[PDB]
C-alpha cells in the first residue's frame, strides 16, 4: 500500500509499505531516500510515536495514511 | 518579522495535531528551528494541553 | 537571509547574511553599524559560542534566528 510521509520542510515522500512492514524498516527506506540517520528520524502518527518493534497493523494504519516525520538533532 | 517563524510553526502544527498553536509560535522565538521545536515538544519543552 | 542579533540592552539588529558567510564578517558588519570592536563582540547562538573563523552553515543558523551579543570589558 502507499503511505504519505510528511517532513518539516513541506515534502511529501511516497513510500511503498505493507501491514507486515516494520517501523524500523520504514525509517531505513527514508534513510536511503533522503539520507537521514535513524537517530534523527522520529515517526509520529496522530500525535503519538510508533515503536520499532511494531507493525503497521499494530496501529491500524490503513491505506493512504499520512505519517509525520519529526526531524531532530542532539548537537546544540 | 515573524514571517518565517509563523510559517515554520504552521508546518509543525500539521505534524502535531494536538499542540496549541499559540505555544508553538512561542517556542519558535526561543529555539528558532523546527529541528529543535518539534523534537523538544516530545521531550517536554512545551506544556501539553492538560485539562485545567 | 536576515538574522536578528539582540544586544544586552535589549536592542535588536537585523543583519543580511548567508550560510557561506563567516562569523568574523558578521562582526565586521556590526562594527560598521554600531561601531563595536570585534574583540569585544562575543556572539552566542542559543548557547553556542561562535568562533571568528567559522561559517554560519557550521552552526546551522536559519532565517529570523535570534543571536545574543555579549559585550566584554576590561580584559586582554
Amino acid at each position: 500500500m502507499q503511505i504519505f510521509v510528511k517532513t518539516l520542510t513541506g515534502k511529501t515522500i511516497t513510500l511503498e509499505v505493507e501491514p507486515s512492514d516494520t517501523i524500523e524498516n520504514v525509517k531505513a527506506k527514508i534513510q536511503d531516500k533522503e539520507g537521514i540517520p535513524p537517530d534523527q528520524q522520529r515517526l509520529i502518527f496522530a500525535g503519538k510515536q510508533l515503536e520499532d518493534g511494531r507493525t503497521l497493523s499494530d496501529y491500524n494504519i490503513q491505506k493512504e495514511s499520512t505519517l509525520h516525520l519529526v526531524l531532530r538533532l542532539r548537537g546544540g | 518579522s515573524n514571517s518565517q517563524l509563523n510559517a515554520m510553526a504552521h508546518q509543525i502544527q500539521e505534524m502535531f495535531p494536538q499542540v496549541p498553536y499559540h505555544l508553538v509560535l512561542q517556542d519558535l522565538q526561543l529555539t528558532r528551528s523546527v529541528e529543535i521545536t518539534t523534537d523538544n515538544i516530545l521531550e517536554g519543552r512545551i506544556q501539553v494541553p492538560f485539562p485545567t
